[PDB]
């Protein structure tokens, strides 16, 4: 009954917050100011659990162990050894001296499996592992109130309905309900995504329980201010924690790799039965009884199982992801490598991914000039002019007028990433005068503050009176910030390069429109203002006590505006550019306000500079939004409490019609509900996230990817890639190697797919021509699991033929890793000439040894029987039963021979797929060297002592190893022709036939 | 006699080349 | 989505009808063209070998030693009494044997009367085509005493103590050299050590040579061996119809209704042996005459 379970957390959350103090009282029993008596905390702290989430669902080591010995892969491998055991049973009970072949074959795939399953298992399991260190979960203890005392008690400790106080750091422990705040901020930038430290009153003001301010959340942070709250909400029935436990049950879904191996296998196994069964019915129809047919069916059908396939492809997304983790972007799901590039549209999140989230100095005003200051995380960006002295002044007026100062241990930490104690206004302005004008340690006190005035409720306004320590004026320095409409008020001169000047309209009305530029922006702006106050009326003993109008409200010198807000971070808006020139949809998923999610969004590139949304049309035009035909806008802001109200097919059209979409003001729950409109479409999603929000997004999406951390822990976790380093450039280096290792892999998967016909061929014209063996089965043990691993490995190691990040992102129905074209490659041109050219070395072994080609038909009747020593050859010589023997298993060496040879320029033909060998170049060292192995392993398989005996490969005459030469050389002119047509003619034939 | 083939040498060679073959490879991918 | 067979806009098992004909082509040029590059090369291969002689011979340096009861396990269990016990290896006797009687040897153009004693190698020239085809000497059955007969159409053999001849692998060029009158300890055997390559049979431990009582060889003039002036072996193309050297081994005293083993080792130089292969040289049989 756990869908009636999920289904009541896809909803977006309820609640009784808008209730009166006593009717809250009343329904809680619990005193306002005495919280309640201990025994009553542990009877509820006994009774429905601590406060503290459900630990999630440990994950045994055996069952992801057993998880790896299977799949789809895995399996098809399972049942090869299956049939391999069923054959061997068959011929064992039913003829004389059964062979081991079978036998052996079978443990050899079953010991693949085994062994591909635990080098897979130590990879997955050295990812979690290297998570599990990231971990550093610091127990935190709440402040409560409980029988008239403050107490500090673990936070799992805390109960339902007990008085609890928060002071500016400390962490909200569970979901309060304010009863009485003293101007308290907290930070809801993990749960809701709001970035701007959002107020907490203890007057109900919105319906929505997220947007009010007299709740407190589960794993906010109160930023400053101090306040009092019931716990209405404890454990995992808090708001954050029914987001966690709906990330934790939900599904994972199937990523494109693995459907395309799965469609992959449907292709292999199709020829494999169909081959089999035909030839089990041209079997019997010939002469062979059910016994041997029987046999010869599950021989064929075993026979084309690529058992190294699944080793080269292991190691293929193996080497990828160390690239990854290279770059600090680690992968929790090996085959999470490949999503990246096959995505089509990105959902990503804005407080904690696209952006910083930390309050940072965007614009200052001076001159009536604009001036940008470097709002990037590691400062690398333009640095405005410092040389004047409006902003010698502008600089002190900040720099001084701030409840702002760095912290103990903030030495050794950077300009920026280092902490800060105060508002965060406050903390973005100390940072900008930390960086762009030397230090404010001295510079702080080299004005000694007389008296203060804090923020004030109304008309906030920040003021406080100075010394003067210039060698040529004693007169007293006042400075004063506050919002441009407050300080507007109280301004009569306006400094410009030094001197003062009246307030006269043509530059007041040129700030006024600098102040709603600033502020359309999205961001918010405020003002700064000093003066010098006459050392005749307030000499330097006079002191000005805060209690009347001992400074001058009016008249003051406005300097300039100081702007601000959460700047994206430093490789942000590129790499989104990139994705788009991809052509990745980007679309802005946050819980953000609309005003500054739309600035955002056009600076990093979500909505392109010139389009325009449903309701700029209507402002542009003056005329109502209802007007407009939304065909006419490109892009478009959805409002999340429009979005509660809408159905599939709006949802749809809402895709369909609109480039650039933006979803402002919704909740987690809507953002899976947004996540999963993406994924009706048939497109592969990638969520970008951080914070607790994205869990359930980061979670039904085809790829999740979390910030390492700026993050959450449980949208960590129910991603599927971290980010270490928090580089959003990691994402276009992810799209870029996802698409990269998708070729390579097909290039890798011809190559092992084209060896299969020359290694049946010989059993199937031994089944019509009753022909001796040309391959044995050991051989092909040696060509599969042997020589052909390290080319196959090297194929990884290809780089690009073209610009990948050029080409749009494959479709899922039609790119199929797959395709038929390199089924009538493999299968059907280049192991076909593979397979005649074994055969050819074979016809040589045999008619230099005394038996012609011709005399070789209806041979193996008397060839493979233990006793007749006298079987006439072309010549009348008597051949025993060992010798004719020793000739056809040193006709097997040569033949394994002639597939090293063949494959020599098979694999160089793979390497590229459209260029030619010369425009690509042999520059793959680890393809160099798997030539020179393949080579050396098949020469000293074949002259090794003692091989004739443990793998009945014996010495090869040297002219047996140019009897493939002619057929490798025709392979690489005709692919090399091939890719010619290719490039010269990209219409359909060459390219709509082959190229694969 | 034709009946004689000196498959030591020839086996040999075959060793030799298999050895100069891998480890000229493993120079190869050891570029320095 | 698997029944894209057909559509009003054409497509048949996945593919329009002229989309088959152009792959089918393709296919059909392509594959030509590997048939007659496969061919061409496999003639090249033909003309690097010749009529007269196989390139390579080595893989035959130690002949081997057949029988003519080619029996499945190199056992004969029959019955004294009942005929159609040992059907199977009369017949097999009867069919190998039949190419050597005085009518299958009669025209003088082919055939050469060696002479009733062994003597030494006849070699025919060189092994070109310069000269005609070569004359082959024949042997009648008469020279295997006991095991011959003049039986009408069914050779009546031996349903006691029964008879097995032994035969040399024939080989192209193979010169046969009998050990040097410095024997090894090479058992009972007469002193026509230089003119026939020797045989002695025997049994493969104390238990079977108890039981093997009393052994009768017979060959040409009563030589356990194979005369040398049959060899060499000059191809099946230069002398067809060729009669190679038989020798019988008749067992008189056996122990009825017990299986022995016999091991009948050929001697000689130019004669291998190897412990892998049992026939290479050396031969063995399971006897049992089960009453
Ligand atoms: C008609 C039949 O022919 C002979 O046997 C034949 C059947 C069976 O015995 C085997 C050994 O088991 C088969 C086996 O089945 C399937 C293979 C493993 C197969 C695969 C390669 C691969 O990669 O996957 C599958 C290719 C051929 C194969 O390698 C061997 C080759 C030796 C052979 O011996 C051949 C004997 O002479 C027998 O007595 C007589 O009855
Ligand atoms: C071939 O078989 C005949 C039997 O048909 C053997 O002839 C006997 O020989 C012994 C001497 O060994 C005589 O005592 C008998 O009187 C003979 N019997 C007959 C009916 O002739 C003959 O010895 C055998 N030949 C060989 C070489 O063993
Ligand atoms: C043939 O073999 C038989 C054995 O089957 C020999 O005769 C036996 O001789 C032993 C004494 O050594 C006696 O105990 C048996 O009773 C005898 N059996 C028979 C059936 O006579 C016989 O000597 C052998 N003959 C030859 C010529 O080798
Ligand atoms: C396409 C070209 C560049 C490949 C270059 C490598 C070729 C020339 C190498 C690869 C394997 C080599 C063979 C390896 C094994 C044997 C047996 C040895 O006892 C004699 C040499 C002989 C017969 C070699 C001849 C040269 C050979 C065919
Ligand atoms: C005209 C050109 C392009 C044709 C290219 C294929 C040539 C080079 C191929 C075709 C047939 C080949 C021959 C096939 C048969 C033999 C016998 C073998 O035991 C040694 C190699 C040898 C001697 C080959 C040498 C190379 C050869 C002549
Ligand atoms: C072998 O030696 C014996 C005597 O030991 C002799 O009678 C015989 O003629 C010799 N044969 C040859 C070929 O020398
Ligand atoms: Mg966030
Ligand atoms: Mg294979
Ligand atoms: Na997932």
């Amino acid at each position: 009954k756990e869908r009636d379970m999920d289904e009541l957390k896809k909803e977006v959350s309820m609640d009784d917050h808008k209730l009166s103090l006593d009717e809250l009282h009343r329904k809680y029993g619990t005193d306002l100011s005495r919280g309640l008596t201990p025994a009553r905390a542990a009877e509820i702290l006994a009774r429905d659990g601590p406060n503290a989430l459900t630990p999630p669902p440990t994950t045994p080591e055996w069952v992801k162990f057993c998880r790896q010995l299977f799949g789809g892969f895995s399996m098809l491998l399972w049942i090869g050894a299956i049939l391999c055991f069923l054959a061997y049973g068959i011929q064992a009970a039913t003829e004389e001296e059964p062979q081991n072949d079978n036998l052996y074959l079978g443990v050899v795939l079953s010991a693949v499996v085994i062994i591909t399953g635990c080098f897979s298992y130590y990879q997955e399991a050295k990812s979690s592992k290297i998570m599990e260190s990231f971990k550093n979960m610091v127990p935190q203890q709440a402040l409560v109130i409980r029988n008239g005392e403050k107490m500090s008690i673990n936070a799992e400790e805390v109960v339902v309905g007990d008085l609890v106080e928060v002071k500016g750091g400390d962490r909200i422990p569970a979901d309060l309900r304010i009863i009485s705040a003293n101007g308290c901020k907290v930070d809801n930038s993990s749960l809701t995504g709001e970035s701007e430290p959002q107020t907490r009153s203890p007057d109900f003001t919105n319906e929505n329980p997220l947007e009010t301010r007299n709740i407190a959340f589960f794993s906010t942070n109160c930023v400053e201010g101090t306040a009092r709250g019931i716990v209405v909400y404890t454990g995992d029935r808090t708001v954050m924690g029914r987001i966690a436990t709906l990330a934790s049950g939900l599904e994972g879904g199937q990523t494109p790799i693995a459907a395309e191996i799965e469609h992959f296998i449907h292709i292999i196994t199709g020829v494999a039965v169909f081959l089999g069964v035909s030839f089990f019915i041209l079997s019997l129809i010939l002469e062979y009884t059910w016994l041997e047919a029987v046999i010869f069916l599950i021989g064929i059908i075993v026979a084309n199982v690529p058992e190294g396939l699944l080793a080269t492809v292991t190691v293929c997304l193996t080497l990828t992801a160390k690239r990854m983790a290279r770059k600090n972007c680690l992968v929790k799901n090996l085959e999470a490598v490949e999503t990246l590039g096959s995505t089509s549209t990105i959902c990503s999140d804005k407080t904690g991914t696209l952006t910083q989230n930390r309050m940072t100095v965007a614009h200052m005003w001076s001159d009536n000039q604009i001036h940008e200051a470097d709002t990037t995380e590691n400062q690398s960006g333009v640095s405005f002019d410092k040389t004047s002295a409006t902003w010698l002044a502008l600089s002190r007026i900040a720099g001084l007028c701030n409840r702002a100062v760095f912290q103990a241990n903030q030495e050794n930490l950077p300009i920026l990433k280092r902490a800060v104690a105060g508002d965060a206004s406050e903390s973005a302005l100390l940072k900008c005068i930390e960086l762009c004008c030397g230090s404010v340690k001295e510079m702080r006190e080299r004005y000694t503050k007389i008296v203060e005035i804090p923020f004030n409720s109304t008309n906030k306004y920040q003021l406080s009176i100075h010394k003067n320590p210039n060698t040529a004026e004693p007169r007293h320095l006042l400075v004063m910030k506050g919002a441009p409409e407050r300080i507007l008020d109280r301004c009569s001169s306006i400094l410009i390069h030094g001197k003062e000047q009246p307030l006269d309209e043509e530059l007041k009305d040129a700030f006024q429109n600098a102040y709603l530029e600033l502020g359309g922006l999205g961001e918010r702006v405020l003002g700064f203002c000093h003066l010098f106050l006459p050392d005749e009326q307030f000499p330097e003993g006079f002191q000005f006590d805060t209690d009347d109008v001992n400074f001058p409200l009016d008249n003051l010198c406005f300097v300039g505006l100081i702007s601000m807000i959460d700047p994206p971070r430093a490789a942000v808006p590129d790499a989104v550019g990139k994705c788009r020139s991809a052509g990745i949809k980007v679309i802005m998923v946050t819980g953000d306000h609309p005003i500054t999610a739309k600035a955002i969004a056009k600076g990093v590139g979500i909505i392109s500079e010139g389009n325009e949304t449903v309701e700029d049309i209507a402002a542009r035009l003056n005329i109502p939004v209802s007007q407009v035909n939304p065909r006419d806008a490109k892009a478009c802001v959805v409002h999340g409490s429009d979005l509660k109200d809408m159905t599939s097919e709006q949802l749809d059209d809402i895709l369909k019609y609109h480039t650039e979409i933006v979803f402002a003001r919704t909740s987690p729950q809507q953002k899976l509900i947004i996540v999963e409109g993406c994924q009706r479409q048939g497109a592969i999603v990638a969520v970008t996230g951080d914070g607790v929000n994205d869990s359930p997004a980061s979670k039904k999406a085809d790829i999740g990817v979390a910030m390492g951390i700026a993050g959450s822990d449980v949208s960590k976790q129910a991603a599927d890639m971290i980010l270490l380093d928090d580089n959003f450039a990691s994402i276009v280096t992810g799209v870029e190697e996802g698409r990269l290792i998708f070729d390579n892999l097909k290039k890798s998967i011809a190559y092992t797919l084209t060896s299969n016909i020359p290694e049946i061929t010989p059993f199937l014209i031994f089944i019509i021509a009753n022909i001796p063996l040309p391959l044995g089965t050991v051989t092909i043990l040696c060509i599969d699991l042997g020589t052909d691993m390290v080319p196959a490995i090297s194929l990884a190691y290809e780089q690009a033929e073209s610009d990948i990040m050029k080409r749009q992102p494959r479709n899922p129905k039609t790119d199929k890793l797959v395709n038929e074209q390199l089924i009538s490659m493999a299968y059907g041109q280049i192991g076909m000439i593979q397979a005649l050219g074994g055969f050819f070395t074979y016809f040589v072994i045999l008619a230099e040894n005394g038996f012609l080609p011709i005399h070789l038909l209806g041979l193996r009747v008397n060839w493979d029987d233990r006793w007749i020593n006298d079987v006439e050859d072309s010549y009348g010589q008597q051949w025993t039963y060992e010798q004719r023997k020793i000739v056809e298993f040193t006709c097997h060496t040569p033949f394994f021979v002639t597939i090293v040879v063949v494959q020599w320029a098979d694999l160089v033909i793979c390497k590229t797929r459209r260029n030619s060998v010369f425009q690509q170049g042999m520059k793959n060292k680890i393809l160099i060297f798997g030539l020179f192995e393949e080579t050396a392993l098949a020469a000293f398989l074949s002259y090794c002592p003692g091989m004739g005996v443990a793998l009945r490969m014996y010495p090869l005459k040297p002219t047996w190893w140019f009897c493939a030469f002619p057929y490798s050389l025709l392979i690489f002119v005709y692919d090399e022709v091939r890719k010619l047509i290719i490039r010269r003619r990209p219409g359909g034939w060459v390219e709509k036939e082959t190229y694969y | 006699d034709p009946f004689y083939y000196d498959y030591e040498t020839v086996r040999n060679g075959g060793l030799i080349f298999a050895a100069l073959a891998f480890i000229v490879g493993l120079i190869i991918i050891l570029s320095k | 989505k698997k029944f894209i067979w057909n559509s009003e806009k054409k497509e048949f098992l996945g593919r329009t009808g002229g989309s088959w004909f152009k792959i089918l082509l393709f296919y059909v040029i392509f594959y030509g063209c590997l048939a007659g590059i496969f061919i061409g090369t496999i003639q090249v291969m033909l003309l690097t070998i010749s009529e007269f002689k196989p390139t390579y011979q080595d893989r035959v340096a130690p002949p081997g030693l057949t029988q003519i009861p080619q029996s499945q396990k190199t056992e004969i269990s029959f019955r004294p009494n009942d005929p159609q016990s040992y059907e199977s290896y009369v017949v097999s006797i009867v069919r190998f044997l039949e190419k050597y009687k005085d009518l299958a040897q009669k025209d003088d153009m082919i055939f050469e009367d060696c002479g009733n004693v062994p003597s030494e190698l006849k070699e025919r020239g060189e092994y070109n085509n310069e000269r005609g085809e070569r004359k082959v000497c024949r042997f009648r059955l008469e020279w295997l005493g006991n095991c011959s007969g003049l039986n009408d159409e069914t050779y009546g053999y031996k349903d006691g103590k029964p008879c097995v001849i032994i035969k040399l692998n024939r080989v192209l060029g193979f010169k046969p050299k009998p050990p040097k009158n410095e024997s090894l300890e090479t058992y009972p055997v007469m002193k026509y050590n230089p003119y026939v390559l020797p045989v002695h049979c025997t049994g493969k431990r104390d238990e079977d040579k108890e039981k093997v009582g009393t052994m009768e060889y017979f060959g040409l003039g009563g030589y356990p061996g194979f005369p040398l002036q049959y060899y060499p072996y000059y191809g099946k193309l230069l002398q067809p119809k060729y009669l190679q050297p038989l020798m019988a081994v008749q067992f008189t005293n056996l122990t009825m209704d017990t299986e022995i083993r016999i091991e009948c080792k050929a001697y000689g130089e130019n004669i291998g042996y190897s412990e892998k292969d049992r026939f290479q040289g050396r031969f063995d049989v399971k006897i049992e005459v089960k009453s």
